[PDB]
């Protein structure tokens, strides 16, 4: 799974059976890394215009 | 793919279904790859 974002602790409380987040436009939110079986949230970088 | 999905709850009810909603969490998926038309369920005597 791939993309760009910015991985930050979550307070998202994710049942054991849960993995990743998916939104309303069905971009991953969050993500649960192997390994270490963590929760990290996925927060797209800042944008805007100029 | 054998989906088992459960959930455990506490009643108090005596003779039919409760009457409310519970959602029923993943317990464990198996890859079986078998053909399955029919079931059966499991009971235990009680012997004295
Ligand atoms: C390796 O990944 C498994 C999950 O499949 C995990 O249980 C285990 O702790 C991990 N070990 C190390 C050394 O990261």
């Amino acid at each position: 799974l791939t993309g760009t974002g910015v991985l930050t602790e979550s307070n998202k409380k994710f049942l054991p059976f849960q993995q990743f987040g998916r939104d309303i436009a069905d971009t991953t939110d969050a993500v649960r890394d192997p390994q270490t079986l963590e929760i990290l949230d996925i927060t797209p970088c800042s944008f805007g215009g100029v | 793919y054998f989906k088992i999905y459960s959930k455990h709850t506490p009643i108090n009810l005596v003779r039919d279904l409760p009457q409310g909603f519970s959602a029923l969490e993943p317990l464990v998926d198996l890859p079986i790859g078998i053909n399955i038309t029919r079931f059966q369920t499991l009971l235990a005597l009680h012997r004295s």
